[PDB]
This record gives structure tokens, C-alpha cells and sequence, in this order.
């Protein structure tokens, strides 16, 4: 939850 | 000046009292005298009647009766008249209507709509599925890349046979196959720059998906912060569904807002340049489908589009479900002061 | 005995130190040079090297290393290199990042036969979801049309096949996408509690279907009486709603946790009820309703709705579950 989708 | 019970409210004998609505409008009355007013208000509603017509076949005092139709009247369990009028889009309008819309009036928003669906691998192969049998009228399929066979697996529009050919090909020929009352094209191009983003047409809302480069998602953003453009993002980091932010000029945050030294930094930038998402379709799908729903929202405005201002994540290794913020910050190097 | 770095790993600057992983495997390393120290092992294990050599390769305190190694492997960012071995290929990393032999669960789906008790909104997804990871076996059951109306939420069916019986054209579209997988209809549609018995037996049955509204009551009494695992699947509205997932023996079911008047407006009220459908709420109900099932049956992680009945919304950012363990004082265990 703390880099690309 | 007629109202109408929804066929969506269903009601129960709960606890002391009873529930009325089912879903997120769900109400939990305790006292059991008022909960069977309601029910005997509501009852008087199952047929277009006005509020003195209904009342009248009411037996109860007109100071109850009274309090029972605001109740059902704010949460919507009870709707104009006009809001009820064999289509293909009827399955949607009871959901329009439980949300205090008019069915036809939102239906009219979203064939009027322009969507672009950047980067047609898993997150935009649902996302277009949903948009377009929803009733979205022009959908642009940007993505020049050609279908394997290991995109079988969240790719929900392609059979074997498809492999070799273009993906927004295929999606569009899926597409109009569902719904041929709307319009599809394809625009062969691949975000490889910033500058490739000029290469990309103007509309309602841009559902951006792809996941390469690395920094993709910052160029459409910049650009975009620009351009006046309202887009969102959506997809995944391994087992977690992600969707937002629903970026919108002017009135949210942008991407960006919120935001190693000699060998050690070339190790790093070799393990992730050998990265490759761990995709699973449950949770390509999730992304896709609350994606969806928001940009149908965003464009019927009928209900808040829950990512606004925010990045949220479903997890699928336990019941999880948390957002980022991402609210406007004055002091934004891309959209600030 | 080899080992090897997943390529579903990644690692960031961050804060104080750095974060190592993605998804919910994502830890954040307070301390820089424990991070940097992680990294330095990781690096060893691109490609394939065993414990020892590696060992012998990067210049790090062998205490310190021993530490990161089985860092590494206890959260499966390492994995024996045997694990790295195709159609099902993309489906490989998501099982490796779980600490499980892909093959092998890949094999045990293979080796199933689930049964979809509903072929409208979430069996269309749950449908084509388990064919395409390799469920070897899925049987269709219902008694349908397919109607206009339907084309918003059944992403299988076409305006073409409007009027033709849904199992056809589920089991067509199947195939098409898997042509190794085996598929089969059966023209069913649960009436009375006497119908469940025409329902085959298999690992798993996912109960879509919402009509009659007690079904569920229905198939919880007869599941037991079966030993037969079952996952039941819907919405209520903007609510997707996806378990009990029960498995006899193991955890609990549906069952463990008079003034005329008025119930008679209740009853015909109650009986023009008609569903708030929205596709996404069904997408994600039958996404995670799958994504258990593939779980259940490839037993490398435990699926999310054990003993659980799982709510997520969609008009409010918000997951909830209403527990239901084992009971002793029920009307059916
Ligand atoms: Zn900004
Ligand atoms: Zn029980």
C-alpha cells in the first residue's frame, strides 16, 4: 500500500 | 406530487423493534410503536399516492403518519413518482433510486459521458465492461500492446483464439458484442514519456490502470494537474486491491501532494527493476470493480465517489480495508501555491 | 538446496530506514542499516544460490546475515528455487509469495470439481474466474433465460445470446477461455429443500443463487447432512456480501449466530422486494467469494470467510463480518 497501483 | 414505496426496502422484525431498509441505508428503530407506524405509513405508499391520499387510507393520527413519511422520505424508501419508468439499464435504476436520484436523469449523464481507459491489461479490460453495459456512451481504448496467453487469467474479455492480436481490439469487439448502442475506439499508444500524454484526448474522466514505468502514474498526474483533466487510478501491489485518488481540478488533491548511496542504491535499483506483480484476479477485480463504481458516480453524481482525496486498499490475505490521504495541500510542488 | 529472491518483492526508501515487500507481506525496517542489510542478502538470491554460498559472496557479518536469510524466508521473499519453474504461469507468484510449491497447488485445482449453485451475477464471475486459474472441473447449475436486462452484470453473456439457456452459454465461454478445463450444466433451479438432493457432490458448492429467500437457510440444514462444503455469496443492496465459508467439522454455519395486523402489511411488503442490483458490489462479492475457494482448495492460505459472513460497502469506505463459530444449542448442529 505504499508504492504503485 | 405522487410518491411510491421502492421495491428495494424490505423490512423485519429485529431485536425489541424492527429494520427498515436493507444495504448501507439500513435503520434500526428500537421503539416497537413507531417501527409499526412506519410500516403502516410505508404500506400506504406501495401504490403512486399523493400525502393526502395516503393518509387517508391510513389509521393512524396524521402527527404519526407525518413523522413516518419523513423518515421514509429522507432515507429514500419512498421515491417520486416519476422516478419509476422494460429498459436494459432497469436492473441499475433501483440502486439510482435508493440513492434519492432520478433513474432516467442519471442514465442521460452517463450516455452523454466520454470515458478513457488508459492501459487495457486486467484493471482496464473490467473497468470498460462495467462502464460500457452500464450505459457509458464512448469509451477510447488506449493501449498498443498484443495479447498472450498468460493474460488469460484477469483478461475476462479473451478466449485463446484472441492471442497475437491488439488488446483494444479485442476489447472493443467484446465490447460492442455486449452493447452495441454505444460507441468504442481505439488509440494505438503507450505511455512511455511525459510527452506521450499529449497523445491522449480530452474527456469526462481518464481511468488510468497500466503499470509501467515505474513513475507512470506521476506523468498522467503532472499533465493532468494541467490539463484540467480528471482521472483516477486503480490496481494492485500484489494481494492488495488499490483504487484512487479520483483526482478533480480544483476541487482535490493531486498525486503528488502527500509525497541509498553508492553500491547499496545500485542494489536496490537492480531488485525492483526485477519486479513483476504477483496478479491474482480476485484482487484485479476488486480494484476494477470500485473503480468502476466510482467514475460511474463521478459522472452520474448521485452519491460521493469514495476515493476523493484518497488511495484505498482491500486486502485479501484478511478483512482489511484502509486509505491514504491525499487531501489538496497548499504546499504542493505540482498544483500548489 | 537452493534458494532464489521472488520477483514480487520490492524495496523503498523510506522514513528511517526502508520497506521490504509489497502488499500485506509490506514491513517497515526502522533501523537504516538493518535495512541496508536485508537488502545486501536479498541481492545474493537473483539468482539461485544456496545458503552457504551466498554466504561466502556477500561481505556482511555472518551473524547479521543468518538474521536477514531467515527474514526473508519466514515472509516467503525467498523461496526454494525448485518454486520457480506456462497458461497459469502469472497466477505462480501469487502462490510463491504465500510459501507454496505453485505446481503442487496448481495440481490440487486441477484435481477439483466445483459446483456453482447460481449462474447469474456472481456465478458468471465466480465461473470464469476458477476455469481460467485451472479448477479442473466446474458444474453449471441452473434453469434460465438469458434477458436484456442482464447484460450489467453477467460479463459472459452477449446481446447475442439473449433468449439461450445461461448454462449454454456459460459452459461455451468457459471452454473458450480454458479449453483444458472440463464443465458441465445441469437444468436446476432450487425450489423446495427436496431439490438440493439433485445437486451433485463436489469439493465445494458456491451458493450464488437468491430465490427462494430462505435457500440459504435450505442449503445450510442439507449441507450438513451431506458433509458437503459450501461458500455463500451475494449482496444486500450497495452491501457485497461474501461467506460463510463451511466445512463440516471445522467451523460453524448459518444457524449458530403475533399481532395479525401488522404481519400481514410485513409479509406483502416484503414480497415486492426487488434487489438494488450494481455490478461493481457483485464484481467484488464474487471476486473474493473466488478468491476463497481457489484458497479452500489450494490450501496455501486460509480463506478469509471461515466462520465468517463478510460485508463490504460501497457507498462508505467500510468491511465488516458478523462471526458465526461452531454453536452447540442449533436446529441443524
Ligand atoms: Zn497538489
Ligand atoms: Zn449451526
Amino acid at each position: 500500500m505504499r508504492t504503485g497501483n | 406530487m405522487d410518491y411510491i414505496l421502492g421495491r428495494y426496502v424490505k423490512i423485519a422484525r429485529y431485536g425489541s423493534g424492527g429494520l427498515v431498509g436493507g444495504g448501507g441505508k439500513e435503520q434500526y428503530v428500537e421503539n416497537l410503536v413507531l417501527w409499526e407506524n412506519i410500516i403502516k405509513t410505508a404500506y400506504c405508499f406501495i401504490t403512486p399516492s399523493s400525502y393526502t391520499a395516503a393518509l387517508e387510507t391510513a389509521n393512524i393520527p396524521e402527527k404519526d403518519f407525518s413523522n413516518c413519511f419523513r423518515f421514509l422520505k429522507e432515507n429514500f424508501f419512498i421515491i417520486p413518482g416519476e422516478y419509476n419508468n422494460n429498459n436494459r439499464y432497469s436492473r441499475n435504476f433501483l440502486h439510482y433510486q435508493s440513492y434519492g436520484a432520478n433513474p432516467v436523469l442519471v442514465q442521460d449523464k452517463l450516455k452523454n459521458a466520454k470515458v478513457v481507459i488508459l492501459g487495457c491489461g486486467g484493471i482496464g479490460n473490467h473497468v470498460s465492461v462495467i462502464l460500457a453495459t452500464s450505459g457509458i456512451g464512448e469509451i477510447i481504448l488506449i493501449d498498443n500492446d498484443q495479447i498472450e496467453n498468460t493474460n488469460l487469467t484477469r483478461q475476462v474479455l479473451f478466449s485463446e483464439d484472441d492471442v497475437g492480436k491488439n488488446k483494444t481490439e479485442v476489447i472493443k469487439r467484446e465490447l460492442l458484442k455486449r452493447n452495441s448502442e454505444i460507441s468504442v475506439s481505439e488509440i494505438a499508444l503507450n505511455i512511455n514519456d511525459y510527452t506521450d500524454l499529449h497523445k491522449v484526448p480530452e474527456a469526462d474522466i481518464w481511468v488510468v490502470s497500466a503499470d509501467h514505468p515505474f513513475n507512470l502514474i506521476n506523468w498522467v498526474n503532472k499533465y493532468c494537474v494541467r490539463a484540467n483533466q480528471p482521472y483516477i487510478n486503480a490496481g494492485y501491489v500484489n494481494d492488495i486491491a488499490v483504487f484512487g485518488p479520483l483526482y478533480v481540478p480544483g476541487k482535490t488533491g493531486c498525486y503528488e501532494c502527500q509525497k541509498e548511496k553508492e553500491n547499496i542504491d545500485h542494489k536496490i535499483k537492480l531488485i525492483n527493476s526485477r519486479f513483476k506483480p504477483a496478479t491474482f484476479a480476485p484482487v484485479n477485480n476488486v480494484a476494477a470493480a470500485l473503480c468502476a463504481a466510482d467514475v460511474i458516480k463521478f459522472i452520474g453524481k448521485y452519491s460521493e465517489p469514495l476515493s476523493l482525496n484518497k488511495r484505498i486498499g482491500i486486502w485479501s490475505d484478511e478483512i482489511k480495508i484502509h486509505s491514504q490521504n491525499m487531501g489538496r495541500s497548499p504546499v504542493c510542488s505540482v498544483c500548489g501555491n
